[PDB]
């Protein structure tokens, strides 16, 4: 079993989109207020999942990622592979030269 | 800043520590039964031990967080199975010296000796020695001596550590706020914080005596079979009116009664139904078994095996080469790693056994979407009925026939159904009675309602009226005969086998009726039916989070246990018993002595 990849598990609140947490205070069950210590409303939010070689579906790790697209008052940065075909010496054809 | 916040947290943060734990401490037991060293067995102890005092820690945490407050009847039941104590309750010499007693009781049963006289030789344990002695034994002397033997002497040594032994359970039981220690195991039973499918723990013991008592015609009627079968064979060895002796069973403990299956057969001169030679003349292995099993599995709706479940498990004996146990155990991780332990050949019974392990690991891979605290059926005999059901239903000769087991042209006559019907009988029923009376005499014992000194006077006089069997000498009280058993040595329930057999008669007459399927049950066939397959992993993933009642509900439709899938399953046995029994008596009488 693996214990490196550490994760999030309690919050206080909801996250925005888009948005990274950089604290990682620990998590306050009670009303008591947390001095930096564990205890019996104070717990740590942070834990790690394991993966084994030998877990079925659901426990294997599947490393996902997130594309965004966003346009706003920029010019383009990232655009689609444009194709080229063949081009003929004399013949009356229609021509697309960049635009 | 609420309960049930912080109880929330707390098992978030134990459920996956508590897998971790439970996934080493399956991979270091697969280690050191596949593996057989020096240094395997320190590694199981140490994570056994590290996972006990690591469980004993979280059930002290969480024992600060109360349980009424919490609405929520999922994580009540988790913490009601977390916190418990165990043994804690009493001061530490105290369980030290339960401890010592139980590990002194198990070294000492787990190895037994024969130790003849005038032979100062051939006192082999207890496998080698009175197990083959009374497995294919055909004399009257021989056993009458083994049985007197097992009962006196080892019968009056454990008296006194039988005696502490309940002293202690009764002491465990009254410092945790129960009555007794039969109060404790009831409790397993008993669902709450559900209106309209509650059961109370009272029911339980009335329902027991209500399907014992409506057994009671099926097994008298066996007993007057046995006895008139014993009088034939047996002249001059047996009276038509006292019970039948204890050494005459083919067990030592009474529990199969298959030894006299080839003795008293009524028409043994017909072929049986085993296809091991069938088997054995061709291409065939415990892989081609095991993918025949996964087929019916898949065909009656199961979900298929992971890709880990057909490269771990080590279905081939190695051999010389290492040590490994052939002994069938249900591997269970709960974490998508599944595997079964079994140096199957190419037999119908290790089919059989095969067969319900597959099914034992369907249950585990059905209820493995729920936590560690959840990851178990709803009692404690469902989780091998699933798989008892699916062994029994693999049995039937029209499935051997369509695989490929049994030939085409084979005739089916009613001679092998009869033997079969007697055979399933004599493995089921020859124990019922003698369980029930069992449970009742501990209850009684652990409760208080038995003095001191009328223990085995008791033991012995229900033994004579509820059951058919007396003892062919009497002994005195200083010999504790109860405790000649494993499960009452070893802090065993033994009403989960009851439970068992009546949750898979009421389970394979549930898959019978959902198939649309007509005639008897013994030959009512259960794959070909998706249907009857999703309705039945839509209750097996429901795990500890319902009531047992409700999961009953959901699949067979009754409120509480039921008995009438036995009593239709053995309604032709029961008529051809009363047909073969109508010149014959039937009963016993308890004022023959056979002294
Ligand atoms: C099992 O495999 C069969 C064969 O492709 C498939 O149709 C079925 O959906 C599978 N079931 C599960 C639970 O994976």
């Amino acid at each position: 079993g693996n214990y490196n990849y550490l994760y999030r598990l309690f919050r206080k609140s909801n996250l925005k989109p888009f948005e990274r947490d950089i604290s990682t205070e620990i998590y306050q069950a009670g009303s008591t207020p947390c001095n930096g210590v564990e205890g019996f409303n104070c717990y740590f939010p942070l834990q790690s999942y394991g993966f084994q070689p030998t877990n079925g579906v659901g426990y294997q790790p599947y490393r996902v990622v997130v594309l965004s697209f966003e346009l706003l008052h920029a010019p383009a940065t990232v655009c689609g592979p444009k194709k080229s075909t063949n081009l003929v010496k004399n013949k009356c054809v229609n021509f697309n030269f960049n635009g | 800043s609420t309960i049930e916040e912080q109880a929330k947290t707390f098992l978030d943060k134990f459920n996956h520590e508590a897998e971790d734990l439970f996934y080493q401490s399956s991979l270091a037991s697969w280690n050191y039964n596949t593996n057989i060293t020096e240094e395997n067995v320190q590694n199981m102890n140490n994570a056994g031990d590290k996972w006990s005092a690591f469980l004993k820690e979280q059930s002290t945490l969480a024992q600060m967080y109360p349980l009424q407050e919490i609405q929520n009847l999922t994580v009540k039941l988790q913490l009601q199975a977390l916190q418990q104590n165990g043994s804690s309750v009493l001061s530490e010499d105290k369980s030290k010296r339960l401890n010592t007693i139980l590990n002194t009781m198990s070294t000492i049963y787990s190895t037994g000796k024969v130790c003849n006289p005038d032979n100062p030789q051939e006192c082999l344990l207890l496998e080698p020695g009175l197990n083959e002695i009374m497995a294919n034994s055909l004399d009257y002397n021989e056993r009458l001596w083994a049985w007197e033997s097992w009962r006196s002497e080892v019968g009056k040594q454990l008296r006194p550590l039988y005696e502490e032994y309940v002293v202690l359970k009764n002491e465990m039981a009254r410092a945790n706020h129960y009555e007794d220690y039969g109060d404790y195991w009831r409790g397993d039973y008993e669902v709450n914080g559900v209106d309209g499918y509650d059961y109370s723990r009272g029911q339980l013991i009335e329902d027991v005596e209500h399907t014992f008592e409506e057994i009671k015609p099926l097994y008298e009627h066996l007993h007057a079979y046995v006895r008139a079968k014993l009088m034939n064979a047996y002249p001059s060895y047996i009276s038509p009116i006292g019970c039948l002796p204890a050494h005459l069973l083919g067990d030592m403990w009474g529990r199969f009664w298959t030894n006299l299956y080839s003795l008293t057969v009524p028409f043994g001169q017909k072929p049986n139904i085993d296809v091991t030679d069938a088997m054995v003349d061709q291409a065939w292995d415990a892989q081609r078994i095991f993918k025949e099993a996964e087929k019916f599995f898949v065909s009656v709706g199961l979900p298929n095996m992971t890709q880990g479940f057909w490269e771990n498990s080590m279905l081939t004996d190695p051999g010389n080469v290492q040590k490994a146990v052939c002994h069938p155990t249900a591997w269970d991780l709960g974490k998508g790693d599944f595997r079964i332990l079994m140096c199957t050949k190419v037999t119908m019974d290790d089919f059989l056994t095969a067969h319900h392990e597959m099914g034992h690991i369907q249950y585990d891979m059905a209820y493995a979407a729920q936590p560690f605290l959840l990851r178990n059926g709803a009692n404690e005999g469902f989780h091998e009925a699933v798989g008892e059901i699916m062994s029994l239903s693999a049995a039937t000769p029209k499935h051997l026939k369509s695989i490929g087991l049994l030939s085409p042209d084979f005739q089916e006559d009613n001679e092998t159904e009869i033997n079969f019907l007697l055979k399933q009988a004599l493995t089921i029923v020859g124990t019922l009675p003698f369980t029930y009376m069992l449970e009742k005499w501990r209850w009684m014992v652990f409760k208080g309602e038995i003095p001191k000194d009328q223990w085995m006077k008791k033991w012995w006089e229900m033994k004579r009226e509820i059951v058919g069997v007396v003892e062919p000498v009497p002994h005195d009280e200083t010999y504790c005969d109860p405790a000649s058993l494993f499960h009452v040595s070893n802090d065993y329930s033994f009403i989960r086998y009851y439970t068992r057999t009546l949750y898979q008669f009421q389970f394979q007459e549930a898959l019978c009726q959902a198939a649309k399927h007509e005639g008897p049950l013994h030959k009512c066939d259960i794959s070909n039916s998706t249907e009857a397959g999703q309705k039945l992993f839509n209750m097996l993933r429901l795990g500890k989070s319902e009531p047992w009642t409700l999961a009953l509900e959901n699949v067979v439709g009754a409120k509480n246990m039921n008995v009438r899938p036995l009593l239709n399953y053995f309604e032709p046995l029961f008529t051809w018993l009363k047909d073969q029994n109508k010149n014959s008596f039937v009963g016993w009488s308890t004022d023959w002595s056979p002294y």
